């Protein structure tokens, strides 16, 4: 519907003359000069921001949006045709392929009309690579909206990356050598496999019938760097009832080893098919990535904020339904906006909940899976894994800065326990499946549960003895809390009448604060993070008597309580959080104390 | 000239001609001699001496070395035929270059390098029997039996379908015997631990030794192997054509180099700061800041580091001796010894970190598994030969690991029985173990072997078991305290460099003053067991310590200053884990 070759020229009038001011104000070709430093091979790709060319041709933006492909070709075809004309330094020779092309150009110059096939292809005059950023006015669109419709389309998604491969080279355009006509023979590669030529197309030896067999050589051939990456639905985006949907994406050239697995980042690429036949072809689909990015109220609700009940009031909406359990909410909040990491120190509070079986310890899990925004459920894989050759990272990584809320943690592997262990120790996971050790960013707090083994807890035999889990590592967890359904007629009725009412009314009984929705707990929770509040010198003074006194104590106690400097850590830890929590930049007395008081329950839930 | 390149036979072998005669440190004539009477046909080069020497050819050379290095193959030929042109030599002599391109970031690695020679460090974790290749396949005709050869029918072999003297059908197969191989050995490095930035994912190569330089590295064996990057494509059906659009690539090795510091700058510096009388002391603090109020210990693993000077006994006939120093810390849970540990691990390059329980992810021990073929895998004490393994949990081991760790504290090497022979892996590694207390806490008047439960030869083996606990002083603890919010609201740089240095340069000797001071120390103990006495071990424990305590200081021989620090740090840890 449209002339190419107008478009080649449009194109090629928007590189050359397209000036957008620079530091200071300098009057600068942001593409002129990097056509510049393409000619002298100072630079490799080129990315073309379509907002540019919004600037002054919205029209082409769209038509680059509904076919991508198309104009890519022509946008690489524009910079080949412009490359001579800005050249002006004849510099070395890097590497082979620049002399083996000078050499070919040289001779095809050396030289009329020629048939189409007897020229070097277009894309054997490369090393210079051109890619796409989508433009601001388009939105990301979630993976489960990128569909058929949408094939052909450059589009910006965002998601988590869950394996990504080692970098390989692809070949582009391969290179074969007649055995007796001596001339070369080229074959551009767009499918995944191809079939190596045989007998040289050669006019010569057509010419001659010699049937001169072809041989493939890699020094004349082109190669590019190339990945395949699975990236996966950001847990924000997916339904409540279904599970996180993937996409292959093919990262090829400087976009190479641009992202790790884990990694929340966004996408801009064209969705085309891959056919590696019910009333028409079927093809998979993939996501040619072109650019790579890693990325990171009302006055009433201030008002609210400014309540000293504010944060038990969102202690409180941290799953109504359970009813009892609120220092256990609390220390679950205090998890969720986690630590300040202060320079640098671990932020995250693992939390650990052993309990006899029927206390909706799963369901305190669900329910904050459901309220942190970056949240991982596992149940006991959750460690990084090699699959055959790509990484695939486990549940621990998934949550890279989030919450993984390990369920049945008493009934995990001996190896996980290992792992999870590391986890807690760096932040971070060595895994090794081929005797190479590959240690990936695993940083995220640690939610586990677990029952005492041979059914309830029993109060007589100590800890580690109706658990089987190593006490190191239960040491290891910031908070470790007991809960035990020990009948009391009083508190046993009170849960009694709380559940009929929920079942007769579909409803938690009404309390003094309404709880408050998800999405605002999100909102409060992201503006907590915002916060890194300090600890002024003089409160040191306090905390560290606070320390000695109930390390005295726990040697006083006849049963060693895990007193250590981890402890004091950990006490650092949830003052810090309930800073951020006050939206205060410095600690405060309170929050030290409501810290120290959560440490002391837990300790004595122990009892 | 070649197609696609700047390459001359002529005029490049000319200029290789020329460098080898023409030039200033003549080393190749004299090792062109050697090589007559060695008989070796084999004149290794340094490529930086080319590309000194001209840049152009340097170039030439790693562009195109397929096509470059035969030219130079026929000018080392000609030249040995014009000096000593009377010679026998079953081939005549090859060149193999070497030490041209450090682009040692394996991860950092492109296509651009295609048939490109490069040198890459790192050590070698696999390897196999050499394979041999056919070259010129030998078919004989199962009616008439008529003889007939393909040669180099392009890796693969054509069968002729069709005999040629009855002509009958496909009846002529392949005589293996009869045919002609070459030795190919397929060997798996991994990229060097060390130079890689970041380490998130070790990077391994593929290495083809071709017709020589075979089971010229074992595994385990830190090497910089220079060689051909190649990429081959790997078809997606072996019955039909089709090719996969990415390509393996591999190494074809060209030569291997088994393996000055920084600048005169910190040759000085590291000279100035240990002029300072109280070095030792600095130097100790400056270790581990994170640690509080602990420094024997400190001081101990700071010897470690520097370990005592490497001696060769091959002559007296007493066997190796244990140069290393071997460092216990026992100690409750939460007196930082996991924290030193790494701290350990993360300063000493090629430093390595396991864990005592099985489930450790390296694992103190090596074990043939199949690929499917049965090759060797090395464990964390042969793959730290020379660097310092960290043992946490070194309590809790198998009584079969006891035995590993009895025999390379012992011997420095490890027996491995695969299939049926023997392997004595050489592991002079430096064990930095840590060990917490059975029961919550550590019970006293109980000795350590009692309340760890580890053999007592095995722990009579380490030279310094470091106890260490946690004490209920409230002053203690308030100091703690103190330290820890303080860190909450020397660059270790530099201290890496000094112990570089001092290992790569200084070797402690004994003085005459020191072996007195050692004799008399010994003697005194001796005297002081008379009423776990004194043994001989502890003597060499002594000496360990005190040579490397000069080492320390740089003295580069022993001082009556470095046996007495070393007798008072061993009666410090005789004091820790002393009861009475
Ligand atoms: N304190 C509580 N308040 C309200 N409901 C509770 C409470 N304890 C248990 N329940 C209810 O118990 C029901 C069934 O037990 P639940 O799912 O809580 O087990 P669980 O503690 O996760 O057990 P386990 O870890 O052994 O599988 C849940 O529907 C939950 O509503
Ligand atoms: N004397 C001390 N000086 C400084 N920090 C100390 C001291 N004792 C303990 N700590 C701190 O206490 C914590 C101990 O953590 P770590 O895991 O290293 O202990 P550990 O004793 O090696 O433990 P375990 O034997 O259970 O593995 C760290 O914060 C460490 O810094
Ligand atoms: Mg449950
Ligand atoms: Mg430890
Ligand atoms: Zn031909
Ligand atoms: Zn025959």
């Amino acid at each position: 519907l449209k002339d190419y070759a107008l478009e080649k020229e449009k194109v090629k009038k928007f590189l050359q003359e397209f000036y957008q001011d620079d530091e200071l104000g300098k009057k600068q070709f942001k593409y002129g000069n990097q056509l510049v430093r393409l000619a002298h091979r100072e630079q490799v790709a080129l990315y073309v921001d379509l907002d540019d060319v919004a600037e002054d041709d919205p029209e082409l933006v769209d038509s680059i949006c509904e076919n991508a492909r198309r104009y890519a070709k022509l946008f690489a075809d524009a910079v080949q045709e412009l490359l001579p004309q800005y050249k002006e330094r004849e510099v070395v020779n890097k590497d082979v392929l620049d002399v083996y092309i000078e050499h070919r150009l040289m001779m095809e110059q050396r030289s009329m009309v020629r048939s189409p096939q007897n020229q070097y292809p277009a894309e054997l005059m490369r090393r210079f690579e051109l890619y796409f950023q989508g433009p601001s006015s388009n939105k990301p669109r979630v993976i489960r909206e990128v569909r058929a419709d949408s094939v052909g389309k450059l589009v910006t998604v965002r998601g988590i990356v869950t394996r990504v491969s080692e970098v390989k080279p692809k070949m582009v355009v391969a290179t074969y050598t007649c055995d007796q006509c001596g001339a070369e023979t080229y074959q551009p590669i767009q499918s995944p496999t191809f079939m190596p030529l045989i007998m040289c197309p050669s006019q010569e030896c057509q010419t001659n019938r010699s049937g001169g067999r072809l041989y493939l050589q890699t020094r004349g051939s082109r190669f590019i760097k190339f990945q395949e990456m699975k990236m996966q639905e950001h847990s924000d985006q997916v339904p409540v009832g279904n599970i996180p949907r993937s996409i292959t994406v093919l990262v090829e050239g400087e976009n190479t080893r641009i992202a790790q697995p884990g990694d929340h980042v966004s996408v801009t690429g064209i969705f085309l098919p891959i056919l590696r036949v019910v009333q028409g072809l079927l093809s998979e689909t993939y996501l040619e990535a072109h650019r790579i990015v890693k990325m990171n109220l009302t006055r009433e609700e201030l008002r609210q904020i400014a309540e000293e009940d504010f944060y038990e009031k969102l202690a409180a909406s941290i799953a109504p339904e359970i009813y009892g359990h609120e220092d256990v909410k609390k220390a679950l909040l205090l998890l969720l906006v986690g630590g300040v990491d202060q320079s640098k120190i671990r932020g995250n509070i693992n939390i650990c909940l052993m309990g006899d079986p029927g206390v909706a310890k799963s369901q305190l899990l669900s329910y904050i899976d459901r309220l942190a925004p970056r949240s991982q459920y596992t149940t006991g894989g959750l460690t990084a894994a090699v699959l055959r050759l790509t990484l695939e990272g486990g549940a621990l990584v998934l949550a890279d800065q989030g919450v993984c809320c390990i369920d049945e943690f008493d009934k995990m592997a001996e190896a996980d326990r290992t792992a999870i262990h590391e986890v807690m120790e760096q932040q971070t996971i060595s895994i090794a499946k081929a005797g190479i050790l590959t240690t990936l960013n695993a940083r995220c707090s640690i939610l586990a549960a677990a029952n005492p083994a041979y059914g309830r807890y029993n109060p007589r035999r100590s800890l580690e003895q109706n658990i089987q889990l190593p006490a190191a590592l239960l040491s290891r967890f910031d908070l470790l809390w007991l809960i035990q359904d020990r009948p009391d007629r009083d508190n046993d009725l009170r849960l009694a009448q709380h559940i009929t009412y929920v079942h007769q009314h579909s409803r938690q009984p009404p309390s003094q604060f309404e709880p408050l929705d998800m999405k605002l707990m999100r909102r409060y929770i992201a503006m907590c993070r915002e916060k890194q509040p300090m600890v002024p010198e003089s409160l040191a003074d306090y905390i560290t008597a606070a320390y000695v006194e109930m390390r005295r104590e726990a040697w006083a106690s006849k049963d060693a309580t895990y007193t250590s400097a981890r402890t004091l850590l950990a006490i650092l830890r949830l003052s810090t959080a309930l800073a951020r929590l006050r939206m205060v930049d410095v600690v405060e007395k309170e929050d030290v104390n409501e810290a120290i008081r959560l440490m002391e329950m837990s300790k004595d839930s122990l009892l | 000239v070649i197609w696609g390149t700047d390459v001359n036979v002529a005029a490049c072998k000319e200029n290789f001609q020329r460098f080898l005669q023409r030039f200033i440190d003549p080393l190749y004539m004299q090792r062109l001699g050697e090589i007559n009477v060695i008989g070796e046909p084999f004149l290794n080069v340094n490529c930086e001496h080319i590309k000194s020497f001209d840049k152009n050819l340097y170039r030439q050379l790693i562009s195109y070395p397929q096509e470059v290095i035969p030219t130079f193959d026929m000018a080392v030929n000609e030249i040995f035929f014009d000096r000593y042109p009377d010679s026998i030599l079953e081939h005549q002599i090859q060149v193999r270059p070497f030490n041209a391109l450090k682009t040692k970031n394996m991860r950092n690695l492109n296509p651009e390098d295609i048939d490109q020679l490069i040198t890459i460090s790192g050590m070698v974790i696999r390897t196999s029997q050499l394979i041999p290749e056919m070259q010129e396949a030998f078919f004989q005709c199962q009616v008439c039996a008529h003889t007939t050869r393909v040669e180099m029918d392009r890796g693969r072999i054509a069968e002729p379908s069709v005999c040629g003297r009855c002509h009958t059908t496909h009846s002529m197969a392949l005589i293996h015997n009869r045919s002609l191989f070459s030795d190919k050995q397929m060997i798996k490095l991994q990229e060097s631990p060390e130079d890689m930035p970041a380490g998130q994912t070790p990077h391994t190569v593929i290495l083809f030794a071709h017709n020589d330089l075979v089971d010229k590295v074992q595994p385990g064996d830190r090497v910089n192997v220079t060689g051909i990057y190649r990429a081959v494509p790997i078809r997606v059906n072996p019955r039909v054509s089709n090719v996969k659009s990415v390509y393996k690539t591999h190494i074809d090795v060209i030569h291997y180099r088994k393996t000055k510091l920084f600048s005169e700058k910190r040759v000085e510096l590291l000279k100035e700061l240990s002029r300072k009388p109280d070095i030792y002391e600095r130097l100790a603090s400056a270790l581990a800041p994170s640690i509080y109020e602990h420094e024997d210990i400190k001081k101990g693993i700071l010897l470690q580091l520097f370990g005592g000077t490497r001696k060769d006994f091959s002559h007296t006939g007493r066997g190796k001796f244990r140069a290393e120093i071997n460092i216990l810390l026992c100690g409750d849970p939460g007196t930082s010894k996991s924290q030193l540990l790494q701290y350990v691990y993360n300063l000493v390059p090629r430093g390595q970190y396991t864990s005592g329980k099985g489930s450790s992810a390296v694992g103190l021990t090596a074990y043939v598994m199949k690929d499917r073929q049965l090759v060797l895998q090395t464990g964390a004490l042969v793959l730290s030969d020379n660097g310092i393994c960290c043992i946490d949990e070194f309590d809790k081991m198998n009584e079969s690991t006891r035995s590993v760790l009895h025999e390379v504290m012992e011997q420095q090497t490890l027996s491995i029985a695969k299939a049926g022979i023997i392997c004595q892996l050489n592991a002079r590694t430096s064990v930095l173990a840590a060990a917490n207390p059975i029961e919550s806490q550590w019970n006293p008047k109980k000795t350590t072997i009692e309340n760890i439960q580890l053999p007592h030869t095995l722990l009579s083996r380490f030279d310094l078991i470091f106890l260490m606990l946690d004490p209920q002083d409230e002053a203690y603890d308030r100091r703690l305290a103190h330290h820890l919010v303080a860190l909450y609201y020397l660059d270790m740089a530099v201290l890496k460099d000094y112990i570089a240095y001092a290992h790569s340069t200084i070797m402690p000797r004994l003085s005459e003053e020191a072996s007195q001071a050692l004799i008399e120390a010994y003697v005194d103990m001796r005297k002081i067991g008379s009423s776990v006495s004194a043994y001989p071990r502890q003597l060499e424990s002594l000496i360990r310590l005190a040579e490397a305590h000069a080492k320390v200081r740089l003295s580069n021989k022993v001082e009556a200053i470095d046996v007495e620090e070393a007798k008072r740090l061993h009666r410090e840890a005789l004091k820790q884990s002393a009861t009475d």
